[PDB]
């Protein structure tokens, strides 16, 4: 990682934020961060998230969702080569009118992942708990791309790979940008 | 990506 | 590495980004906002992307390929030692004119490589992403090489190892830097 | 396993076969043998396929269906316990009238399962051939069964659990044996 | 395994041989073996080649082979389940008129595989080899089938999955056994 | 392994040894065994040995190699799928008029391969014992196919393959078993 | 240990150190090294010292093609090792400055690799290696004098020269003595 | 192994044992066992030990020693392939005049390995036993072979590897077993 | 293992072979024997051979009290060596028929073992393994003719002693030698 | 390493270069770099080298060695704790008269140690070159010792461990530091 | 590690050295360049070395003692915690008078441990090895403490545990630290 | 660990002292290092010690110990969390009159763990040496609480999990600090 | 089980 | 199988 | 935490 | 394989 | 690697 | 072993 | 420790 | 091995 | 390793 | 060590 | 280990 301040750094000066990798924990904290000391730099003046990112954690994507959401700088996404499950999920919580891809960029939707080990007690809590998880997520995409839950829910149910171009029609970015 | 990102 | 500021950020200086390792996210990320950076810092005066890679992830690939396109400054691509795969793709995807190999360089393209895992439906799923990848691939060396997509498909099939003079006639790149 | 002769090779002199684990190719190479021995030694008598097994390897099942198609004596299939994948698919081709569940045995129908690794062309080859695979399954199924190969390929999309009185209203047995 | 004599040696007294897993040096001398004794007990009367395998050693499949051909007895080849690389080419191997395969069984034919460490040189050696291997293969094989070379080549170059029909077109096999 | 009596053992009454492995020393007691055992059921009638090995030990290859000239009748070899160092070595040990292959069969000669590590005089002792064990073969090699020992030397260097017929030319076999 | 790092402080001289297996990270810091040191001087000389087993071809040749690009004169020293790459990199530099230490050991040999898959896999992989082989063997026959043919057979295998050797063989210029 | 009985157990009918392995407790007790049982059938004829093996544990072949020595039928020694360590020791040990190897056959002869683990004092143990270990060898191949215990410590101080020629001349053996 | 089993026909002369490591299985095996061979005559001698390393005390404990119970006599003959409890054991003798071969090797040293856990679990275990040691030593001296303090500087560490050696120290009471 | 610089960039101000480690190709570069650079700095001044080291790769040593010979300034060597292997080559390769060790620190020197895999030829080259590498060592150590080739041969062919006096002795050091 | 500089570089400016981990090669050469280094800052006053440290290798513990011994100020020793095998070694040789341990430190002495592998040739030089070893340290010691040579070996013959009272008594420090 | 200097060396200026992992060597070197400082920068000045420890090294807490016996200034002990083991034992080791706890936080005392492998001689050694290393902390615990050693031996027997309040009716500390 | 199976 | 194999 | 430590 | 290996 | 790049 | 053990 | 180390 | 073992 | 190198 | 080294 | 046990 080169310095110029090391690049990113630079970057964040620009209000420029990267989710550059799989979401976990650490990845959330630092984000809703840096979202936080852009916002008390300055509330009026627009954020960029450039998103290259497989996803990763739902709890940790919701972090960042709600501390997109709670700001009052617009957020603007940017998918530059792949934005899937909560990648495309975050993509799509951008300010509307600023939601980006290139042309290039991939993006996945699909349902969420889990696992569950134990009695049979525990096997149902824990599928209630990620089916409950799947609703609150459709809800929100479906809110966000003007897309109906019923749709979300059929068209996420295997992995759902679009182009920038499809990403559009569908809703989940407003526009892609050209060279 | 300016622009306008920025 | 030796410092002169290490070595790699004196280069950045004079508008040299080093491509040197196999392409994953974190490499991508980096290349990205390098060519962002120095966009910011000159939006007139060439870059120049120095290529030693073996490839890595397209979707990676793809980042810096669609930011090379998007700014205004020309990306001159320089191929030492080796460009293999999405390497390959992005040494070809320089300012035309400005694509260039030192004389040993060794150029390698091929057909995508991936995996699936799982149900009939979840495979053909897999297979159907995978084979609309290598389409947009081969589309994108079709415009920026010349050669039909039809002989690019023929000659990705395998593994076809090029010569730097053998990538310049097949139009991956435009000289063979040679020495004076 | 206790002695009586072993009590499977006992069994296999009143003409039972026993399919009692996961299927891969030594096991079909057993049950195959069986079933030619039994129709060498008397061409008229019935034969009885018990199964309790999870299902296995595509073509190993292939190899034990063609040989009880081919073979004159009808052949029974009883499933006590479990019969899932090709375990179901096996039950399923038993002689029609002569399919067979224990009251409180588990059925179970589902997609094949496999990988492919490689060039994007390797991995068309690979799904090419799983969904002609699952193809085969499915038209053979509905032969079988009654049912169209459109309701066989929506209900085998995932794992899909019947009670022997689901299997028999399915057409995937005849009979549920009551005590 | 079950017992009558094991399965297998009770198939072998009426000149039944079993191909019915990966073929290495150990499997390969077994059925030579075999083919010997039966050739001994028996020089005019037919024997059975019953065939569900993988494939494997290049080297150990021509052991096979080549004693199929030199003894007198027709052998008689029957696919049953599957018939991959080396086990398809035996299965072609069989006495013309005389090579079946049930009608769900699985022929697939490729190139032969492996592998080269070392100098420049002895990586040389070991692709002038293996080329020359893949040169008495395709010849053999366009002998036995009635296809030219050329189109064997082409059609050996990745995985081919043939069924029992198509293998019959092909030349591979005389009949698909009907029941 | 299928029963008649298991199949090895039935044909070991009509005088056929199987070597259908890698040469270690279990096979190389065994295979001994037999033809001392054959030799005292019948001093006078032929032995068969039929070889598909990928050789192995050099010390157990001559424990086979010895009995097999110790012996008063001639042991017939018959090279079915593949003869490789060892394995060759032993397929051309035959009586003369009597070393056969089947036409696919694979023969292949070589050097003799090994290891050593400590000291430089350890180094020293297995370099000239390796050496000591390849001028053996050589030389026993010669006299046995007709060959010089340069000419063995030179062909034995780097993994030679053979065909049967190559073979027989090299005088590694006398004949070519064809199908009637 | 540093003075600055012992490495950056020689950098400052124009000394380069080569000493470990060459891999792209490697080739990518030398390769850096030398277009830095150009634009620093393009007319002193710089000092490639090598004590390396070798390693990557391809890393091999960023570096051997960057020492031919450059205007400045790259002597090398081999300082303890040069074996495969690194006994052809010492024969790359400029004519009458390449160097090596008496005790200094050489080696040439052929290059290396794997191949694994289908027939027609092997047969690219057999080819691209006789292509660079063949490419190595001639660049060596120009920068040492010897013959092709020689360079052939005198890499066939494992082939150690002492540091006189090596200048008799035409891969240096001078031994340094004390 | 095949079957005529098992080769060996048909082989033990005719007095032949088989040292065809590594040295170990197992090893040692069945071909001690076997030796006193073959004893017992018969306190006059002659008994045959076939060696082919690296050696191995030094009280196992004692064992296996000791009892040679303590039966009334002489045991002859026969080389096939390898007698290494402890068993160029137990070749050596036959009747004196019945003592043989193959052409081809392999002797090696070296000092006892061993190890220790621990304090000073217990490692000072160690040596003195292995270094008495080494004495006891050396005096008992001393007066099998004729040679000087002198010469024993010098000739086996590193790994020495014997053709079957040199073994007799040094007295490990009597004859080398020729063909006719 | 050879057949005439090599050990069975030795039983049957009232020969137990004791040649490998002693843990419960040999202890179990050998007791079992000396019972065994007590039923069969309990006047004639019995003779166990040893070739053993040691193992475990209380299994050689169990050899050791059988051996003192029964009514025959069982002499010891010690072939290869007698370690540890091996040596123990070939002490226990019959009175006048302890032997060993010449080039025989007897090593006698204190009981080994181990402790972990609190302080007091720790005074538990080396109470128990120093009277262990002094139920040995005991013995041992009864056995031998050496006083206890002898055996117990004697066996501080590893002793080895040729045969001659443990002749003279009364571990055995005469080597063996050949005519 | 604590600080003052650390505390080895601190004596290497006063012209101190540490040896402490296993000589491998890092180290080697280090010391030759070291030396390069006080020679430098002033090539008149005494460089002093201190010892403490294993031994390790003979070419890395040698780069040492041949680095030490072609500067002006004098290097002594002084063996602090062990100088094993070539450890102790170049604690003997110092300027004569200024080669120490002190009173307890152990010098000990044996042959060269490698390996050799593969084809005979292969092991041959590998053979050679290994005793040309004794060759070399011995032939240097005589020069530098006073001792014949010949003693060096013989007395290097195990380990052997001399104390400082003895190394003395021998000509590998000047003088034994008292204190 | 807390800053106030680091706390042991802060406590080496009033001539402390830590001797706190096991001792290695590392170690040796740290605490032996601190000690030269604190001799040419100032020659005359003395050195404290505390001393927390289960042992580890003799050489590199001779390293430390060796310096100590040569250079010209006073090396007090200060065992707080532990000093067992070459650390109670290094506690011994401070300056006489000087050698301290607080009252609850534990002090340990015992043989030295090692190891030896192969030939019985090879054991032998590394048991010689070991013992003379040993006699070096035990004849230091015996100086050090004012015992007797042969009452250290019977002491050190397994492991010793000493009180800091005890190890006053044994003299192998001076004092015992006690608290005001 | 955030910067304001690092939150510890900001701490450590107002002489406070975290002991907030196991306790080895390395930790009691530091904290040994840090109570001198703290002693030579004042020698009057309380000086206060955090403890949030499961233990650990018996001689590495006595290490400190016994510098906190030894120094001037009083040393407070605060229990923040967990005191256990050692850790307690350095709570309770702490200037009469300010040893704390915090409400919530766990004390824990035990006797001391350890293991010994080897000879019967060498277990006893190390059995002795564990039993004396138990009296001693008992000794000091008992002059420390005010408890009677017969009650501490007792108490320590197993693990003996306290309150903050039943570690002050314990006297393992004088305060439970309330907010 | 039978009847019927057999 | 049979007819006809065997 | 103050009062009193610190 | 006979004639003649038997 | 100039001219040209840079 | 006889004489005496057998 | 002072007094006196140091 | 006879004549003569055996 | 001057001179000449540097 | 000085005298003499340094 | 009779008598009595048998």
């Amino acid at each position: 990682i080169p310095t110029v301040y090391d690049i990113y750094s630079r970057l964040l000066k620009d209000r420029i934020i990267m989710l550059g990798s799989q979401i976990d924990d650490n990845v959330a904290n630092s984000i809703v961060s840096q979202l936080l000391f852009l916002q008390a730099q300055d509330s009026e003046k627009d954020i960029y998230l450039y998103i290259n990112s497989p996803g990763g954690s739902v709890t940790a994507g919701f972090a960042i969702y709600d501390t997109i959401q709670h700001i009052k700088p617009d957020v603007q996404t940017i998918c530059i080569g792949m934005a899937a499950s909560m990648g495309s999920f975050l993509l799509a919580a951008g300010a509307k009118g600023k939601r980006f891809a290139l042309p290039n960029a991939e993006v996945m939707i699909h349902q969420p992942l889990g696992g569950a080990q134990g009695q049979a007690t525990e096997i149902e809590i824990a599928a209630n708990h990620i089916l409950k998880t799947r609703e609150k997520l459709n809800r929100i995409l479906s809110e966000r791309t003007g897309q109906s839950i019923e749709k979300i829910q059929k068209d996420t149910d295997r992995d759902n790979f679009l182009t920038a171009e499809e990403a559009k029609e569908y809703g989940l970015i407003d526009e892609v940008m050209v060279p | 990506f300016s622009p306008x990102a920025p």
